[PDB]
């Protein structure tokens, strides 16, 4: 300004989908 | 008739329920056949309410509205600095 | 040595000539903006001397010392003299003086001879028209000079110039009469040693003192010259009062009015950051989440520096306690960033529902949190993760049993997973029924409705007022 | 004179992002540095791969000898401007100095860019300059300049009238669209598939098909999709090719689920290897559940689940927290009941989302002009 | 500002704060500690029992309160506590309904705990709600039905008869 206030100081997911099948 | 069974519509259409709840819902996808089926009872309702007319001329003018304040931040900041 | 021995005149002249003539055309051509129109004020050389008072404020300053030409002092603090025709003969004393600068040595320092030169415009007696001469001669030396923070000797000049500033406050009480169309200007030179006042009483401890000399002086420019004194004077209050207890918050409730109008531009703004910590302290959101907004979004064009992202940094707290917030990592500027980098992590663990991703982030940022100064928030937090938890469950989940949400809600017994829902429906969150017999949660939605009364009806308000207030300006700036 | 240097630059992202590969990725990237008497490339990839042991004096004699074939071009230019012959002279040293250039950076590419503006009469060698600035921009994946001379390139090709080129220009813009995130525009340029053929500037035709193929999968419609794909004739067979895109997509449109994850494994291993496609995989991925959601759930307003758990194996309890967890998500909102067996599909947001964009975007436009009302006068 | 430091100088402000929010007071929590952080932050803090009481207010409890009821910090200030207890139970009652769907006995009497206190019977009264067998209901229904037909027309006509003179106001 220089005036006033300022100068004062499930990812996305690969592995895991692919394995939901083979988990059960 | 909107609202029909499944079992009887496929005895009109002389087809098997399967495909007829698959490829009735596969026109659904396809957005020219309005309404919906109904797995649980076998019935098969159709609806619609059509216009967004209003909704389009909202968005195409708001929308473009805010590259107008972003021209006018090309002016009315100007004076300033 | 010959290098640095000879570089040595060149910087002076550009000093020599814009610090000389930056009061001499400005100060000077206010002389006669002050003498005729009056229309009302303006006075746009009250404004040119904030764009002076801002460019010094950088590049140069003036003193320190410098070695550079320290006989400017004495220039225009001497010599009035005295009534208007004889002022011509001081005019023409100035170029006097450059000659006589040009010719010796030029008296380029000063020091502990600002005691008589100080006090010359109190041996003329007097210059006598103008008081914002007589105290912008004094304090222009002095004032960028407090950027020097040598705490030696010339802190109590400082003081002197507080005490000239007493004396135009004074005259801030008198004359009038009737329209001092120079006391804006002496608004806005006071606001700045004002803030001056606040910077030099920092140099030890608080200025409590000047508390009360502060509500002395906003007092007594109640009513009258309140317009634009009482806005920079409320800031100067409510800074310090923020940074020292207490009772501000119910004080600035019987200090409106609201204070109109508002006064200069970014002022405004920078007080809706202030007394927006104010009413975020109440903690109502959406008083909070507006006020904070129209603080940072009212706000050019810096820089400098960080202080305008710091009322960013800030404005998204009372958005933390709301539930929902956007991840801020695309809105990092080169410094922002840097400073506010366990905010980051912050507000990312807002966002997510976890939490031990919650407590780490306060465990290991709470130094950071020390800094910025907000903390009471931090731990209550922990219910915005099991509503917007619940929240996200709830409407995510078909069926869930209390046992299988009770992971992420930590408890969910039989018994509270009727309040969870429950008590959320009475913050408004999730219409989940849920009949518990084991239980499960079954969370189902239907609502078509709203979405048109309030904001149609409100913009029919909104943008004829805001015509209206256009109206006011254009209409009214037809004067030329 | 590209694709030897395009592999460089394939090379540069094989280094660069995976830290597992410390072997082939150097091998070849010398490989591939022994010839094309490359200096400036091999310094940015001395900092990020290995420092050696010793180059020195190979490649500085290689930079002596390739100077010398350098000052023999820049001195045969005094020597060639003695003649006079309009182009017969500044095409050489227009071309070969962007082959010294090729050499390293931007300097003589830029320079000779501007240099040769003035000259060329053709919109052929004007388009090849433009090829230039391409793949110089392909390698320091820099789209401030690919912008600039597609934009003056067009208005000349546009005049205008082309065929190959034409194709050319449309798998460029396809890869800036693509380099950024532009589902659309993607496939859509891509349309001409075959037409395109194999070029050098268009590098490997078969990673070209599995460019358009693997982008037309998300703002395609479904019907739209196996419009594309099968009923496109020419397009058919070089997708058909590999089938591990085409299996994706054949099951796409046959709706199994549990060919999915891992169909879209090999997609997304083929997309987590290949340039530019880092920071678009992660919306790319829920963007296929919401794809493939989508068709599920719009089979029926009320389903059973039971009848969803028939052939799954097993959706039992799976679709419950797979779906749920996408639903908190943001992807395909819907509600759904259990013990009731109702899922209800929905919510169609017809009421809300209708009027919503007036008071939406109407806030931060009131709002964009309330800083610009109160701020001036004062 | 510089006194000898008291023992009861922190817990003043901290335990009068037990009681200010765990009434349910959102605000002056925030401006009682608005102070200085510095002074709350360095030791002998009682802060987190009285937030984590009221996230246990609207989760709520009853049961995690009833066990921080047996552990308080406290200290001293019991008749405060009294009448927070009491601001807590009447509050319960008026942040559960309306409205609430439908639900079973045995999870009401988790609502209120005891066994069978006669609280179960004032509130039961009071809520109405519905008093079922086995069973409570929202009934009927949800509540009201708010329509809202014409009756926003009225004030629809109003908004444009005055707004209408404040066209005419430009004109």
């Amino acid at each position: 300004m220089s005036e006033k206030k300022q100068p004062v100081d499930l990812r996305a997911e690969l592995e895991k989908h692919g394995y939901k099948m083979e988990t059960s | 008739f909107s609202r029909v069974q499944i079992e009887h519509i496929s005895s009109l259409i002389k087809l098997s329920k399967a495909d007829v709840e698959r490829k009735l819902s596969q026109m659904i996808l396809d957005k020219k056949f309005h309404g919906i089926l109904d797995q649980g009872e076998g019935v098969l309702i159709i609806f619609d309410e059509p216009p967004v007319d209003k909704t389009y001329e909202a968005a195409l003018e708001t929308i473009q509205n805010m590259s107008k304040v972003v021209d006018s931040l090309y002016n009315k900041a100007k004076k300033l600095t | 040595p010959p290098g640095g021995g000879e570089q040595e005149p060149p910087p002076p002249p550009a000093p020599q000539d814009v610090e000389m003539k930056e009061e001499a055309a400005t100060g000077g051509g206010s002389t006669g903006e002050a003498d005729g129109k009056t229309a009302a004020a303006a006075a746009e050389h009250s404004q040119r001397e904030l764009d002076t008072v801002t460019l010094e404020d950088i590049k140069e300053h003036v003193k320190q010392l410098e070695k550079a030409v320290s006989g400017k002092e004495p220039r225009f603090v001497l010599r009035a003299l005295r009534m208007l025709p004889s002022t011509s003969r001081r005019l023409n004393h100035y170029v006097l003086y450059k000659a006589v600068q040009g010719f010796f040595t030029s008296n380029n320092a000063t020091r502990d001879f600002l005691l008589p030169f100080l006090e010359e415009p109190m041996d003329t007696e007097a210059d006598l028209q103008f008081r914002p001469r007589t105290g912008k001669a004094a304090s222009t030396p002095l004032l960028p000079e407090v950027e020097a923070y040598l705490q030696l000797l010339v802190v109590i000049f400082m003081m002197n110039s507080k005490r000239y500033k007493e004396a135009q406050k004074i005259s801030d009480d008198l004359m009038q009469k009737i329209s001092t169309q120079n006391r804006r200007a002496l608004d806005l030179v006071a606001a700045k040693c004002y803030y001056y006042h606040a910077r030099v009483y920092e140099f030890l401890d608080k200025l409590d003192v000047v508390r009360s000399f502060l509500h002395a002086r906003l007092r007594t420019a109640t009513l009258r010259h309140d317009a634009d004194g009482q806005a920079t004077l409320l800031n100067l209050l409510l800074r310090n009062y923020l940074h020292y207890s207490l009772y501000d918050q119910a004080e600035k409730l019987v200090s409106k009015s609201v204070f109109p109008e508002q006064a200069n531009n970014n002022e405004w703004a920078r007080y809706l950051y202030y007394t927006g910590r104010i009413k975020a302290i109440q903690l109502e959101y959406s008083e909070a989440r507006r006020t904070m907004t129209n603080a940072l979004r009212k706000a050019p064009q810096h820089t400098a520096v960080g202080f305008k992202q710091t009322v960013h940094k800030l404005l998204i707290v009372v958005e933390l306690l709301l539930g929902e917030i956007p991840d801020r990592l695309q809105f990092r500027q080169p410094s922002l960033k840097r400073s506010l980098m366990p905010y980051f992590l912050l507000t990312q663990a807002v966002r997510t529902g976890n939490l031990a991703k919650f407590n780490q982030v306060l465990d290991q940022f709470g130094e950071k949190f020390q800094a910025d100064g907000t903390y009471t928030l931090i731990i209550r937090l922990r219910h915005n993760v099991i509503k917007t938890g619940v929240r996200m469950i709830s409407l995510s989940y078909s069926r869930i049993s209390l046992a299988d949400i009770a992971q992420k809600l930590q408890l969910d017994s039989p018994e509270d997973a009727e309040f969870i829902v429950a008590k959320a429906i009475r913050d408004g969150v999730i219409e989940a029924s849920i009949n518990h017999e084991k239980g499960y949660v079954q969370s189902k939605e239907m609502i078509d409705i709203y979405s048109t009364r309030e904001p149609q009806l409100a913009f029919h308000q909104r943008i004829s007022f805001c015509l209206d207030i256009h109206n006011m300006s254009v209409k009214a700036m037809r004067f030329p | 004179p590209k694709n030897p240097d395009l592999r460089i630059a394939q090379l540069r992202f094989l280094l660069s992002l995976p830290e597992h590969r410390g072997d082939a990725a150097v091998r070849d990237e010398l490989m591939a540095a022994v010839r094309d008497n490359n200096m400036a490339p091999y310094y940015e990839a001395l900092c990020k791969s290995l420092d050696w042991q010793i180059d020195v004096d190979l490649l500085n004699k290689m930079k002596k000898a390739n100077e010398d074939e350098l000052k023999r071009l820049d001195e045969e230019l005094e020597d060639a401007e003695k003649n006079l012959g309009e182009s017969e002279i500044r095409d050489a040293m227009m071309a070969k100095a962007e082959y010294l250039c090729r050499i390293g950076d931007k300097e003589g590419a830029l320079t000779a860019f501007r240099k040769t503006y003035d000259k060329t009469v053709a919109l052929g060698h004007r388009l090849d300059i433009v090829f230039y600035l391409l793949r110089i921009g392909l390698f320091y994946m820099d789209n401030d300049l690919i912008t600039r001379n597609t934009e003056k390139a067009k208005s000349l090709i546009e005049e205008g009238g082309d065929w190959d080129r034409r194709n050319r220009l449309k798998v460029y813009q396809g890869l800036y669209c693509v380099a950024i995130r532009d589902f659309k525009q993607a496939a859509e340029l891509f349309l001409d598939t075959v037409s395109t053929f194999t070029s050098y500037e268009l590098m490997d035709y078969k990673t070209f098909v599995t460019y358009t193929v693997y982008v037309s999968m998300i703002a395609l419609e479904r019907p739209d999709l196996r419009e594309k794909v099968i009923k496109g004739a020419e397009i058919l067979e070089v997708l058909h090719s590999l089938p591990a895109v085409r299996q994706y997509l054949f099951s796409l449109y046959e709706c199994r689920y549990s060919v999915f994850f891992q169909s879209l494994a090999v997609v997304e291993q083929e997309m987590k290897k290949d340039w530019l496609f880092a920071p678009h995989y992660r919306y790319y991925v829920r963007e296929m559940r919401i794809h493939a959601y989508s068709q599920l759930l719009e089979s029926y307003r009320s389903l059973t689940l039971g009848y969803m758990a028939e052939a799954f194996g097993v959706g039992v309890e799976f679709i419950d927290q797979e779906l749920s967890r996408f639903i908190a998500a943001g992807r395909l909102h819907c509600k759904i009941d259990k013990v009731n067996e109702i899922v209800e599909t929905n919510r169609p947001d017809s009421k809300n989302w209708q009027y919503q964009e007036t008071i939406k975007k109407g806030d931060l436009l009131l709002n964009r002009v309330q800083k610009l009302s109160r701020v001036i006068n004062m | 500002e510089q006194l000898p430091e008291s023992a009861y100088m922190h817990q003043l402000l901290g335990l009068n704060l037990l009681f200010l929010l765990s009434q349910n007071r959102v605000a002056e929590f925030h401006t009682e500690l608005e102070r200085l952080p510095a002074k709350d932050i360095q030791t002998n803090v009682y802060i987190k029992h009285p937030v984590s009481l009221e996230q246990y207010l609207m989760e709520g409890s009853y049961n995690k309160v009833f066990l921080a009821k047996g552990n308080i910090p406290a200290e001293s200030y019991t008749f405060f506590i009294d009448i927070l207890l009491d601001t807590i139970r009447d509050e319960i009652a008026g942040c559960i309904e309306k409205a609430y769907e439908k639900i079973l006995f045995t999870e009401a009497t988790r609502i209120l705990f005891f066994n069978t206190p006669k609280k179960m019977t004032d509130y039961a009264k009071k809520r109405g709600w519905v008093l079922g067998p086995n069973n409570y209901y929202s009934f009927a229904s949800q509540q009201q039905k708010p329509e809202d037909t014409t009756i926003p027309s009225t004030e629809l006509a109003k908004q444009v008869i005055e707004y209408a003179r404040q066209l005419e106001m430009i004109v």
